[PDB]
RNA sequence: UGUACAACGGGGUAUUGUAAGCAGUAGAGUAGCCUUGUUGUUACGAUCUGCUGAGAUUAAGCCUUUGUUGUCUGAUUUGU
RNA sequence: GAAUGUUACCGCAAUAGUAAUUGAACUUAGUACGAGAGGAACAGUUCAUUCGGAUAAUUGGUUUUUGCGGCUGUCUGAUCAGGCAUUGCCGCGAAGCUACCAUCCGCUGGAUUAUGGCUGAACGCCUCUAAGUCAGAAUCCAUGCUAGAACGCGGUGAUUUC
RNA sequence: GCAGUCAAGCGUUCAUAGCGACAUUGCUUUUUGAUUCUUCGAUGUCGGCUCUUCCUAUCAUACCGAAGCAGAAUUCGGUAA
RNA sequence: GUGAACAGCCUCUAGUUGAUAGAAUAAUGUAGAUAAGGGAAGUCGGCAAAAUAGAUCCGUAACUUCGGGAUAAGGAUUGGC
RNA sequence: GAAACUGCGAAUGGCUCAUUAAAUCAGUUAUCGUUUAUUUGAUAGUUCCUUUACUACAUGGUAUAACUGUGGUAAUUCUAGA
């Protein structure tokens, strides 16, 4: 669907921005549920 | 209240004001993805379960969102929400 | 960056390639800085090393005391001009490009800064800090 | 995370939006987009630019029922009476007569 | 933040810390002088009505009513002026002040109870100091009275008993006017 | 022949920066007629103000629609 | 893109391609070593370089949105509203495109080389080697990733009567 | 131009850690010569720009053996393009 | 008409409206423009391009054949009513 | 009699010789050309209201320090709310 901005404490000791607010890019993907309709089954061979 | 956090509160969707520019409105359930993704808006996209057990500290690190982008896309929005929108503003020439 | 640098710098937007001169903010004599090389920079077929908000390169000073022309030196940059764009997410930029001269180990010729001072630059360099006033 | 505003046009700033100028002196301008911006680095006087707050605040426009009365006054009336004073003779001595 | 909190009526002051962002959040955007209903700050206080009067920003500087801001400045400040006591006649100091709305930076607000809530409040309500010192000009004693110019100040003028170990001495003010 | 599809129209969203018209004790000021001013009168005046964050434009690769009007069998080809 | 009954959908995987790179800081540690002067590394952490593949929420650039406003010259009697000036000029400008000028992401198994070893004869002693065998590299083969043989293949659907 | 063999000498002592005279065996075809076989009814000449691929006699980077390797630094060698 | 103007730009009289056409707007072009921060680092070389420009006022160096150099350079200003 | 308010003083003193060449400075003038805390001496019967059912003069108003108490800042002769 598209992108947006978030803003998020980010927590990793060690960096510069610990426990500090950073802003960042997210996708959006539309996600209604899927409907199972099937099964297939597969076997080895030797020619995959 | 999708676009809602803990911290917002503010009852609101993810669907920027006007909506998504290109798309349409999110009305089902959805997944928000850090940064970005092959392909384009309405594109079919298959996203897949991790083939390995990544331990990376940037994997693993638990995030908890604080707000939302929720404005328009569709120039330099600058309102969240009608309500918001409606707040600043006063009273226009349309309206009651 | 490099030598004397107290802490690691996230990256920045390189403002500022070779040739570019910046008005010189210390009291050292000095009054403006041609930048000849970027300390820690790396290497493109034809790519400009280029620096930014708390580098180290090296200079000359073209307009200054006598006593300080001629000559290479190092230098630090503490305003950039060019937006960069930091992790809380803002575009910020000065209205001007400024170093003061130091020494391989980043203490400064100087005593005073004039004008104000990049955070990510006070950061990476205390004797650069300890003279600042306005920082960021 | 606060929400800041236009040094120009005094409109709300969102996290991570318009851009952060930094002046001479060290004046901290800050802009929600490329137009406050523009009319800025113009010498353009927010008071002029008709959209403005500032334009606004200042040709009275649209404050409505802003200039208007409220409901805002205290409600108490008690007796302490004065410290050290024995404040157990400070109502039976405080009878009035006109 | 902390909450330095008056009732007004009996004289009483108590402190109180409130670590909730969200139960916080109510005061900001808020000029000192707006009333603020309780319920949002705690289930204590439910019915309160507080009346935003000032405070101070971890740093310490003051609030100053009626610069609007909710960020510091630096004002050029006189006699007859809120956070300056000039040294010598005639003398204006330069000095940083913080706004009068209230931020997340502040240290401490300064609250005072303007109408009471559905419960009682610690050593606030239950506790009452009384005032310091009575009336000493002579028309304001017969004020504190109510007297009518005819009724001879001298006997209603306030007597603040004090001991001497074994002796119980006894004090007036001195009625002017 | 239906959660259909289209053209309009409506609402959202944007962009500009306050439309046309009318009005005014705003306006450097200027003329003309006398009953020659105890705002004399009738008009003209760059610009300003109010109605008016108005008007305009907004999918052409924005979003949305209980409204309006319309559309819904032509052509060719294919077999173990 | 003809032909392998027709047509549709879902797949396999032969062969071919293949990709990541380098540095610093902190810490280890003023430690090991050293008379002293000096002075490391593994594990852990934070960043960076050079390369690559995307992507446009943000910021920047682009403007025939000729979208809104402004300006010169002239033409339509004035007004409104417009035409012309090889896109007249100027400020802002959505949409798209787009930039280490912007943001996001770049996988882990095995087998080996050199080399160091085990057991061990030749040669009653000795030997990493002769037989047999352990550990091992920015290598190699896989995993993963891109294509999919238009003369490699599987599963499945529906299959025309005037 | 690049690499060997012998080992007198160098290296405080010590031929071969690192080197190495007098001699002597080679390799290479980005040097320059020697030749004149092909092109004179015509194979566009220097250098740079751009861009791909290959060689290895490896400068860096991975893992190693050695040292006249205490540490740090360096030098010599192997697998390595 | 604008303007110093037989300039450029627009207009009256007269004269044209001739020059294959349709649909799209990939690469690469030809011709016309713009670009953050830097500013010749590009290149044999600033090639190309950009900058400048009218008028009024102010101000104007070396040197000189005293005629110049000179719009030197450097500045302010300009609409409408 | 602390603190504090109020008043008066801090424009004297002390120091130095940077600037300054008709400036300063000196001797001599002018104010019929001005301001002057203070010291000294003089100086004020009038204040109201259309001037009989009268105005606090036997004397009219609050709002503040110190203080009490709640506090903020690493930090100053910082100070906030009550
Ligand atoms: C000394 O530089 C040069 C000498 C000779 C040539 C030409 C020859 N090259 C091959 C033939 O013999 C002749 O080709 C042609 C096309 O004429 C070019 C450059
Ligand atoms: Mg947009
Ligand atoms: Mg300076
Ligand atoms: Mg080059
Ligand atoms: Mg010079
Ligand atoms: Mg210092
Ligand atoms: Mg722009
Ligand atoms: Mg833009
Ligand atoms: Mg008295
Ligand atoms: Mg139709
Ligand atoms: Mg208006
Ligand atoms: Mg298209
Ligand atoms: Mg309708
Ligand atoms: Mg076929
Ligand atoms: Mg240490
Ligand atoms: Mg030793
Ligand atoms: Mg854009
Ligand atoms: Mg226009
Ligand atoms: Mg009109
Ligand atoms: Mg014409
Ligand atoms: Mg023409
Ligand atoms: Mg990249
Ligand atoms: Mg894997
Ligand atoms: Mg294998
Ligand atoms: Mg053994
Ligand atoms: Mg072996
Ligand atoms: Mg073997
Ligand atoms: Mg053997
Ligand atoms: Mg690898
Ligand atoms: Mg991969
Ligand atoms: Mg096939
Ligand atoms: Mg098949
Ligand atoms: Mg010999
Ligand atoms: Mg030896
Ligand atoms: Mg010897
Ligand atoms: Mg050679
Ligand atoms: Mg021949
Ligand atoms: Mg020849
Ligand atoms: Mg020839
Ligand atoms: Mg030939
Ligand atoms: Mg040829
Ligand atoms: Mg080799
Ligand atoms: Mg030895
Ligand atoms: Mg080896
Ligand atoms: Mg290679
Ligand atoms: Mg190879
Ligand atoms: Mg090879
Ligand atoms: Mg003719
Ligand atoms: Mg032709
Ligand atoms: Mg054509
Ligand atoms: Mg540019
Ligand atoms: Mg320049
Ligand atoms: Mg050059
Ligand atoms: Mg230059
Ligand atoms: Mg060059
Ligand atoms: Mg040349
Ligand atoms: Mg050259
Ligand atoms: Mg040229
Ligand atoms: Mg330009
Ligand atoms: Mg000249
Ligand atoms: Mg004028
Ligand atoms: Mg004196
Ligand atoms: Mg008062």
């Amino acid at each position: 669907a598209g992108m947006t901005t978030i803003v998020r404490d980010l927590d990793r000791p060690g960096s510069k921005f610990h426990k500090r607010e950073v802003v960042e890019a997210v996708t959006v993907v539309d996600t209604p549920p899927v409907v199972v309709v099937g099964v297939v089954g597969y076997v080895e061979t030797p020619r995959g | 209240a999708n676009g809602a956090t803990s911290f917002d509160r503010t009852k609101k969707t993810i669907t920027p004001m006007g909506g998504f520019v290109h798309y349409g409105e999110i009305k089902n359930d959805f997944i928000m993805v850090k940064g970005c993704i092959p392909g384009n808006r309405k594109r079919i996209v298959t996203l897949r379960k991790s083939l390995y057990t990544n331990t990376s500290r940037k994997a693993l690190e638990e995030v908890s969102l604080k707000w939302i982008d929720t404005a328009s896309k569709f120039g330099k929005g600058r309102f969240q929400t009608p309500a918001e929108k409606h707040a600043f503003m006063g009273t226009l020439k349309k309206d009651l | 960056s490099g030598n004397g640098a107290q802490g690691t710098k996230f990256r920045i937007s390189l403002g500022l390639p070779v040739g570019a001169i910046m008005n010189c903010a210390d009291n050292s004599g000095a009054r403006n800085l041609y930048i000849i090389a970027v300390k820690g920079s790396g290497s493109r077929l034809n790519r400009l090393p280029a620096a930014s908000l708390g580098d180290m390169v090296m200079a000359t000073v073209k307009k200054g005391k006598p006593e300080l022309r001629k000559k290479v030196m190092p230098a630090i940059v503490v305003r950039q001009a060019k937006s960069w764009r930091r992790r809380d997410g803002v575009f910020l930029y000065f209205e001007d490009n400024a170093g003061v001269i130091a020494n391989p180990k980043g203490e400064m010729k100087g005593s005073a800064i004039t004008g104000p001072v990049g955070k990510e630059c006070a950061d990476l360099w205390p004797r650069v800090a300890s003279n600042s006033g306005v920082v960021v | 995370m606060k929400v800041e505003i236009d040094s120009f046009s005094g409109a709300k700033i969102y996290p991570g939006r318009g851009t952060l100028f930094v002046r001479g002196d060290s004046k901290i301008f800050r802009f929600q987009n490329s137009k406050s911006a523009s009319l800025f680095k113009q010498r353009k006087n927010p008071r002029r630019i008709a959209w403005t707050v500032l334009f606004r605040k200042h040709h009275k426009k649209g404050i409505t029922e802003e200039v208007a009365k409220k409901r805002s006054r205290k409600t108490v009336k008690a007796q302490r009476p004065i410290t050290g004073a024995s404040l157990d003779l400070i109502k039976e001595r405080r009878s009035l007569k006109p | 933040m902390k909450l330095n909190i008056s009732y007004p009526v009996n004289g009483s002051q108590k402190t109180f810390e409130i670590d909730d962002e969200h139960r916080i959040r109510v005061f900001f955007d808020k000029r000192i002088g707006q009333e603020v209903d309780g319920e949002a700050v705690g289930d204590e206080f439910k019915g309160y009505v507080f009346k935003i009067s000032g405070g101070n920003d971890k740093q310490g500087f003051p609030m100053k009513q009626g610069v609007l801001l909710p960020t510091r400045i630096k004002l050029l400040l006189t006699k007859n002026v809120s956070c300056y006591r000039p040294r010598r006649d005639g003398e204006r100091k330069r000095k940083s002040v913080r706004g009068a709305i209230v931020g997340p930076d502040l240290a401490v607000l300064a609250l005072v109870i303007v109408k009471k809530g559905e419960q009682e409040l610690e050593g606030l309500t239950d506790t009452t100091v009384p005032k310091r010192l009575g009336p000493k000009r002579a028309n304001n004693i017969r004020k504190f009275f109510g007297l009518s110019k005819e009724d001879d100040v001298r006997d209603f003028v306030i007597r603040r008993e004090v001991t001497k170990g074994e002796k119980t001495y006894t004090k007036a003010p001195k009625i002017q006017r």
